[PDB]
């Protein structure tokens, strides 16, 4: 017949191949398609949406809806820390179980930038100001309001707008996203002073993942 | 690098889903596996990121053998042959090793002699609805959806026992092909209890730390 | 003659450039170019009679050096080319010969055969480490084996001319000049954990002089960074 | 790397030829083997360096030889004033090990 | 004749790099090899003429068998099957013969039955940096460079022990393919002590002669 | 199906083949290239550079930097040999461990020509002359300065230039590269008279190697 | 894959075949030719020359 010659690696099962296969059920006349809404072509479209960050863990709020709420009250000392969390990946941080951080646990190397949106869910009559400090990797965490101001920051006037966006990069000291009281919460009579803040996280649309592995969130 | 995060590169990966043994002379040795995606917990958590899935199917069988302890006097054996029968949804089902439903003409089976390449076979999108459904909020028993039924597989030897017992194991490999996915969904936080359902016991949202600052 | 960079000025009268290529520029890396681009003259070493050699690890000799050292603690990453001016100044009554060679990725070898050398021993910051012409013993734990005929890397020291180099023969020549491009596998690396160049000066023919002349000759090294840029905001 | 000298005690009349050997455990290079001489109640003196070269001020009756792992020292004519102890030094790695000592008494 | 001195003709040559044994019933028999170029001293001296290398990888396994001394009574065996699992850099690693990490879906493995052509597989340039680095003057421990990590390989039988022990050896062949090389470097004069590092003890420059003239 | 017919030498492993192979990791999206300086396309570019020849072995200079230096002093007899070394290959010659001779030990047959550069690292005030004799294969080694002059030679005036090049052929009595005092070293007052010479070797760009084998410099 | 079907007389060694063979030494760069005089293309050119006939055998 036609002379052929079989090479090494012939009658083997390599589990990561792509070969044609004999169909078990021919002549079946498979069901046609249908336009169902909401098609996913890529996993980066799942990561681009906003998700609430459980930034208030504290070992008794994790089995509650209190894990998402940052307490803000009108204290008596000017200049204090509201919250603060590092950007160190994987070692039990707070962006881990979120909807962005569930995709980045399926890969080993990823690198890009992050939107962080904060929303002040207090009264409509309450006013104040906040600092939103970001420390770059290498610079230490600020210990005063003053040297937090000397770095990069956003001053967030609550009475003007109720939402402030801060975009940082996140790569696989690595960073800090602390936030500070600039002024107190001034409130009228017959309005409550204990207000809360919610924090949303997203993907800033321009980044990449390599070398898929399996997630550490399993037995 | 955004081609590693596509739907095909995320889900078209091979995975061992079943592992069963069967011996030829023991009259209750033949394997059986109802094809479901909820078998291995790592693949299940990936397919449950989407509500509706639609894929072809490709299965590969790694069948080995072992010589069981017989009595004496020079057990010599020829090469063994196995039968892997695939029952479509709504077909007759065997219940013994010598049964009529092995010989039916509508259940396609492959016959494979030991010492060759493993027996691959391929199964198309076999359903009446236009997509497989991972979740179903309703009754047919709650949350079953008898429309995404993919069939069953059955394994046995075809040689009669000659002088000594021989028992064989099978590992089934599973590979979704040409995947389409719709309606994304948040990934599971709690653990998996039972295969059939979504039942769970509540757990905290995330691991905790000492102070907020 | 009398070239200048920033707030410094050195003077020169034959250049050898790298692997044939000239250094040039590339989240987003920012370009600081005027503030630290100047001539960093390190202190002089003394070439005596039974001297053996010297070496400097190159993005570490400029780590305590002024605003260049300030730009390193403020920045996690960076990529930099260099320009090295080596001149020694002796009379016409001295004699000798030096090899000025610039080695990329020079792993040194420890004296103990199990361990690895330490950071205080691999590189003195802006200060020359010395080869020896005897063996460093096996008894001490973390020290660099500096048998100069092996050049500390376990190799023939005569074959070091495959790296970009220049000879300084006191009979005919006075100085050397090297222009070294950025050589690395990644385009931008950790600058605190990696010394990607090493400048070695080894006297092949030793110094000799008659009685009366100055008994040692100084060597002066000048480094000027070319196309430096870092990563951060 | 240890050196054994043989014989330990050596006796010979003046005027004859006598020799001693110093056998190393491993291979020692020919340039790193030396011979010393220590009289009774005095410091040693370098006698022969690099197995063949006479030192300064030493008489021409001696000549060292040997290579590899076996080295020797020959005295062509024995006088009366050169009765002392002779040691051999080596260097293969650190430390610098000496011999056991060969004592020459005239007869 | 200058095509024999090219970089591809100098380095794209096959070389046996590893040799390990493993037996099926002894519960501590399975092979393991972390892929490094510093295994055989003759190939290592050729790859250390250059600072940065970049190549594809091609591996071939010559697996044989041997019948160990069993007790008695007619040992008969079917054809054996082995599994060769490749763990990428940063993957889960087995530690027993019955472990979960053999069954993971991201570690690609080949299954090969005895008596056929040997099982070749091919591995691309798997790294994040733009070149493998033979030498690295820095810390991550001194001079390690965790970026040029190529993975690990693990071998085992897949058949259960039937009547008698069977032990198997494996020889791994190594072939760089489509090689690019940069920044040449003087060849080593001293001998090799340890695999991890460049540590050495000093030796003379060349063999000597008696007189210069 | 299609009728085929397998020939002898089919299911074998010949270690020197070139066959297509099934890739273990597809869909990986390999890292792109990068312009790194100093690419090697051939091993003859490694051989073309100059390297110092340890021509002063003498059994106690090999563990030193003295192995590369040829002693030159102002003696009292006119006409003497400075150095001399044969061109016989492999049998412990001096061009063996050099950067040219490390490539030619990876092959079995090679044949071409050799640049030999000498450099006088003495004082700027010292003068003299040298002969640079080359004996061809078949002719004996010269035993006088006179019959060394009657062959091929270069007279090297040190006071004019401090570098002299001599090109010989080297093929796998085979040759000699002896060198002789023509005149003494004339030196002024307060200048040292003991000067040294370094010798460099190279490849003269036009030669070829065949039948790669492995080097004899291993255990 | 592509469906093939092996015929009788497949994995045999017939000593008088002509099949392609895998080369043991590739990348060798074989020595070129050279014009040597006196090439033989056929054995009938050996037979066309004149040769002396031993026609006087006679056993001594």
């Amino acid at each position: 017949g036609l002379p052929v010659m079989t090479t090494p690696g012939s009658t083997q099962f390599l589990t990561s191949d792509d070969f044609q296969s004999p169909s078990a059920m021919p002549q079946f006349d498979v069901t046609p398609e249908m336009q169902i809404p909401g098609r996913v072509n890529n996993l980066m479209e799942i990561a681009e949406v906003d998700s609430v960050v459980p930034v208030n863990n504290t070992e008794d709020n994790v089995s509650s809806l209190k894990a998402y709420q940052i307490p803000v009250q009108s204290n008596s000392d000017n200049g204090k820390q509201v919250f603060g969390f590092p950007l160190q990946p994987g070692a039990n941080n707070v962006l881990n179980r979120t909807l962005l951080g569930e995709i980045l646990n399926y890969y080993t190397h990823w690198s890009g930038s992050i939107k962080l949106t904060f929303m002040f869910c207090g009264s409509a009559m309450a006013t104040g100001k906040f600092l939103l400090a970001y420390s770059p990797p290498g610079a230490g965490v600020p210990k005063n309001r003053k040297d937090a101001m000397l770095g990069t920051h956003v001053i967030w006037d609550v009475g003007l707008q109720s939402s402030c966006v801060l975009c940082v990069p996140w790569i696989s000291a690595a960073g800090y996203v602390t936030c500070w009281y600039q002024t107190n919460i001034v409130v009228p009579a017959d309005v409550q002073s204990s207000c809360d803040i919610l924090c949303f996280v997203s993907a800033c649309n321009d980044f990449s993942v390599r070398m898929l592995k399996d997630t550490p969130f399993i037995r | 690098s955004r081609s590693e995060s596509s739907i095909e590169n995320f889900l078209c990966r091979s995975a061992c889903v079943y592992y069963a043994t069967y011996t030829n002379n023991s009259k209750k040795g033949f394997a059986e596996w109802v094809i479901n995606t909820r078998q291995v917990a790592q693949l299940r958590r990936k397919l449950e990121l989407f509500t509706y899935l639609r894929f072809d199917l490709e299965l590969t069988f790694v069948i080995t053998s072992a010589q069981q302890p017989s009595t004496a006097s020079s057990v010599d054996a020829p090469v063994q042959t196995h039968q892997i029968m695939y029952v479509p949804p709504g077909g007759p089902v065997p219940t013994k090793v010598k049964d009529y439903a092995w010989q039916t003409s509508t259940n396609p089976s492959v016959f494979w002699t030991e010492g060759n390449a493993p027996p691959r076979m391929s199964i198309p999108f076999i359903s009446i609805g236009n997509a497989y459904s991972c979740f179903y909020d309703g009754w047919t028993v709650y949350g079953i959806n008898t429309l995404n039924n993919m069939g069953t597989l059955y394994m046995r030897h075809v040689n009669e026992a000659g002088q000594g017992p021989i028992k064989s194991t099978v590992r089934i490999y599973f590979k979704p092909k040409h995947v389409k996915a719709w309606v994304p969904r948040p990934p599971r936080l709690c653990q998996y209890e039972k295969q059939k359902n979504v039942n769970f016991s509540p757990i905290g949202v995330t691991t905790s730390r000492t102070d907020i600052i | 003659r009398s070239i200048t960079l920033g707030n410094s000025t050195i003077t020169t009268q034959n250049v050898v450039v790298g692997y044939g290529v000239w250094p040039e520029y590339l989240d987003q890396p920012t370009q600081p170019d005027v503030a630290t681009c100047r001539f960093y003259t390190l202190e002089s070493v003394q070439w005596m009679k039974n001297s053996a050699g010297w070496w400097w690890k190159l993005p570490d000799a400029l780590s305590q050096m002024g605003l260049f050292g300030q730009n390193m603690q403020y920045h996690y990453l960076g990529r930099t080319g260099y320009t090295i001016h080596v001149q020694c100044n002796a009379s016409k009554f001295h004699q000798g010969c030096l090899l000025v060679v610039c080695v990329p990725e020079a792993e040194m070898g420890c004296s103990n055969l199990n361990n690895t050398p330490e950071f205080s021993e691999l590189s003195g910051g802006d200060s020359a480490r010395m080869f020896t012409d005897t063996q460093v013993g096996e008894s001490n734990a973390k020290k660099v084996q500096t048998a100069v005929w092996n050049a500390g890397m376990g190799v023939g020291v005569g074959n070091l001319t495959i790296f970009p180099h220049q000879w300084i023969n006191l009979r005919t020549n006075n100085s050397a000049t090297l222009v070294m491009p950025y050589i690395n596998s990644v385009p931008m690396d950790n600058m605190f954990r990696h010394n990607n160049l090493t400048l070695m000066i080894i006297p092949f023919v030793p110094l000799n002089y008659s009685e009366g002349s100055s008994p040692y000759v100084p060597i002066t090294v000048t480094i000027a960074p070319m196309c430096a840029e870092y990563n951060g905001l | 790397n240890v050196l054994t000298q043989s014989p330990p005690i050596m006796s010979a009349s003046p005027g004859e030829k006598v020799t001693m050997t110093c056998r190393a455990s491993s291979s020692v290079s020919s340039s790193y083997l030396h011979w010393y001489q220590q009289k009774s109640g005095a410091s040693p003196k370098l006698w022969i360096y690099s197995t063949s070269n006479l030192a300064s001020g030493v008489p021409a009756r001696f000549s060292g030889s040997g290579s590899g792992t076996s080295y020797s020292l020959t005295i062509s004519s024995v006088e009366a004033e050169d009765a002392a102890t002779y040691y051999c030094q080596q260097f293969s790695g650190y430390p610098l090990t000496f011999g056991a000592g060969t004592k020459l008494e005239l007869k």
